[PDB]
């Protein structure tokens, strides 16, 4: 069990390990979060008392380093930061360890949500989406647009999504308009399984980092590339069966997982209506439709 | 955006655009069969093409044949006419191509957008006016060569017959926009109008009669109250 340990707390800052979230007052005697369940990546995310705009937050996996975090006076944030030094950081951790300043991942034996909602994330994946090469951990928040979003304005700070557009003519191959455009197996399986994620574990992995991104801070071209990969194969009439059943999971416990009030700006009527009713795959996702009707019927 | 009443006029300014309407690509009689159920017979279609500010109409007549063996053939239509329109620019030379596209109705942007994708410098745009263009199998010369085709075929006309002579771009498209609503609303009434004086005769090369300018405003005069008129018979106003 890992352990991301805080210098201090100076500002009063609402924090959030993966989907959990609890409250630090102003130089309230914290100093972090042990009890990491080693084996997944995780989000560390942050939302300040004094002003709710910007949640912000750092995706890490606890095997590929001691991370800590040091709220910068400066920069006015808490910095996820990087200790080589191991002893110093065991050393570090122990002391406030024994003198019980951190709160305990608060892991359910039951609940496999947080592993049901990021299976096939990887974090060597993410650090090709979030570019930053010098650090091991990914800085995310509510306002960084995304990389298609910068075409229709800062490149370094962008979110690199695998641009999808069902418009595009990398979407409809000459001759086939019509077939391709009603019919999006080929843009699908072609294009972006076999030529870009090479699996479909991929696929997902990019698609389960959106919806994350798009609930925990509010950042609307996640919740955007999200809805476009559920589209892409809802619309598409050949599927594997292994990626329709694991589709349904995946998306069944997004929706069990969203928060009730935040319904309203992160689910699009018309994407989901149209792929539980009109789609292809209008009979593929019972495990999604029955979740969805009896939380949200209202947006259907 | 979608053109409407406020931007009616950059239709004859000399930026090149095309009306298109498909509303009589797909035709169908219906009927009923030895058992009593209903089918359908496909008859010959046409697409409906229109420079507004010179009169060219570059008339595509879809064939029945192309419908054999195809299904869903109201959404097959909208692609159908998709296509040619897309042919029909890719043939013309770049000075010539249109620089907007004007659909007639808002189911054909999918379609149209799509197949243009190569000409990414053409805006494929909506309408909110409520064009006429329907009545275009109205108009006999263009409902006979419709009729006759064996064959797929493009036909060019000049829907303005000559009038631009001596009328401007707006007049003439104001005239043939009334002579088609007309046509719309009584068929039968429209066509008593305009060919009542034997005197009068439509020219080999034109599509209506040659009516001198003192002879036209009688006409628009009598296709306005045939509006008005069946605007009351209808509402009994
Ligand atoms: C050169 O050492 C200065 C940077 N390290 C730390 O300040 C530190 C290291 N690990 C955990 C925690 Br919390 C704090
Ligand atoms: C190939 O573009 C870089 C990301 N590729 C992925 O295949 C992927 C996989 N899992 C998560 C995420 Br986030 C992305
Ligand atoms: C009134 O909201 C206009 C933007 N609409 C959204 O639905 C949205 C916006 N920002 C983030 C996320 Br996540 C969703």
């Amino acid at each position: 069990m890992n352990t991301v340990p805080f210098t201090s707390a100076p500002i009063e800052v609402t924090i959030g390990i993966d989907q959990y979230s609890f409250n630090v007052k102003e130089n309230q005697p914290f100093h972090g979060i042990k009890d990491i369940p080693i084996g997944h990546v995780h989000v560390i995310h942050f939302q300040h008392a004094d002003n709710s705009s910007m949640r912000y937050g750092y995706w890490f996996d606890c095997r590929m380093g001691n991370f800590y975090i040091q709220y910068d006076p400066k920069d006015g944030l808490y910095k996820m930061m990087e200790e080589r030094d191991g002893a110093k950081f065991e050393n570090i951790v122990h002391n406030f360890k024994e003198r019980q300043m951190m709160v305990s991942y608060p892991k359910i034996d039951e609940d496999d949500t947080w592993y049901n909602l990021t299976e096939f994330v990887q974090m060597d994946k993410i650090r090709k989406i979030v570019r930053k090469d010098e650090n091991q951990f990914s800085y995310v928040d509510s306002s960084m647009t995304t990389v298609q979003e910068n075409e229709l304005s800062d490149p370094a700070h962008s979110l690199n999504y695998t641009v999808i557009n069902f418009k595009s003519r990398e979407a409809i191959r000459p001759g086939h308009e019509m077939e391709d455009f009603l019919d999006k197996s080929y843009y699908l399986n072609t294009v972006m399984l076999q030529g870009i994620f090479k699996n479909s574990s991929n696929y997902f992995g990019e698609l389960q980092f959106a919806f994350l991104n798009a609930m925990f801070f509010g950042n609307y071209g996640s919740s955007l590339q999200w809805h476009a990969m559920i589209e892409l194969i809802c619309s598409s009439a050949t599927v594997p069966k292994h990626m329709l059943d694991k589709l349904d999971e995946i998306l069944y416990y997004q929706i069990k997982t969203l928060p009730e009030q935040y319904s309203d700006i992160l689910l699009n009527e018309r994407v989901w209506n149209i792929c539980l009713y009109s789609s292809f795959q209008k009979n593929s996702l019972h495990n999604t439709e029955k979740i969805m009707e009896n939380k949200y019927p209202e947006l259907l | 955006g979608a053109m409407n009443s406020s931007n009616y006029a950059e239709l004859f300014n000399n930026d090149i655009k095309l009306f298109v309407d498909d509303t009589n690509v797909y035709r169908v009689t219906v009927h009923k069969t030895f058992e009593g159920n209903v089918a359908t017979k496909a008859i010959n279609g046409c697409i409906f093409t229109l420079n507004p500010k010179t009169g060219h109409l570059f008339l595509k007549i879809i064939h029945t044949s192309v419908w054999a063996g195809q299904k869903r053939l109201s959404q097959l239509a909208k692609w159908k006419t998709a296509e040619e329109v897309s042919a029909l620019v890719r043939s013309l030379p770049k000075e010539e191509q249109p620089k907007q596209i004007i659909v007639t109705r808002k189911a054909m942007l999918d379609p149209l957008e799509v197949h243009m994708l190569d000409f990414p410098n053409i805006a494929i745009r909506p309408t909110e006016l409520r064009l006429p263009f329907s009545a275009a199998m109205s108009i006999d010369k263009l409902s006979d060569v419709v009729m006759k085709a064996t064959e797929p075929q493009m036909v060019l006309f000049n829907i303005y017959d000559d009038w631009l002579d001596r009328i401007s771009s707006y007049t003439a498209f104001s005239r043939l926009t009334l002579l088609l609503r007309a046509l719309k609303t009584n068929e039968e009434s429209a066509k008593m109008i305009l060919l009542s004086d034997p005197t009068i005769t439509i020219k080999s090369y034109h599509l209506w009669p040659s009516f001198t300018d003192e002879q036209w405003i009688t006409i628009e005069s009598q296709m306005r109250d045939l509006i008005l008129t069946e605007y009351g018979r209808k509402y009994n106003v």
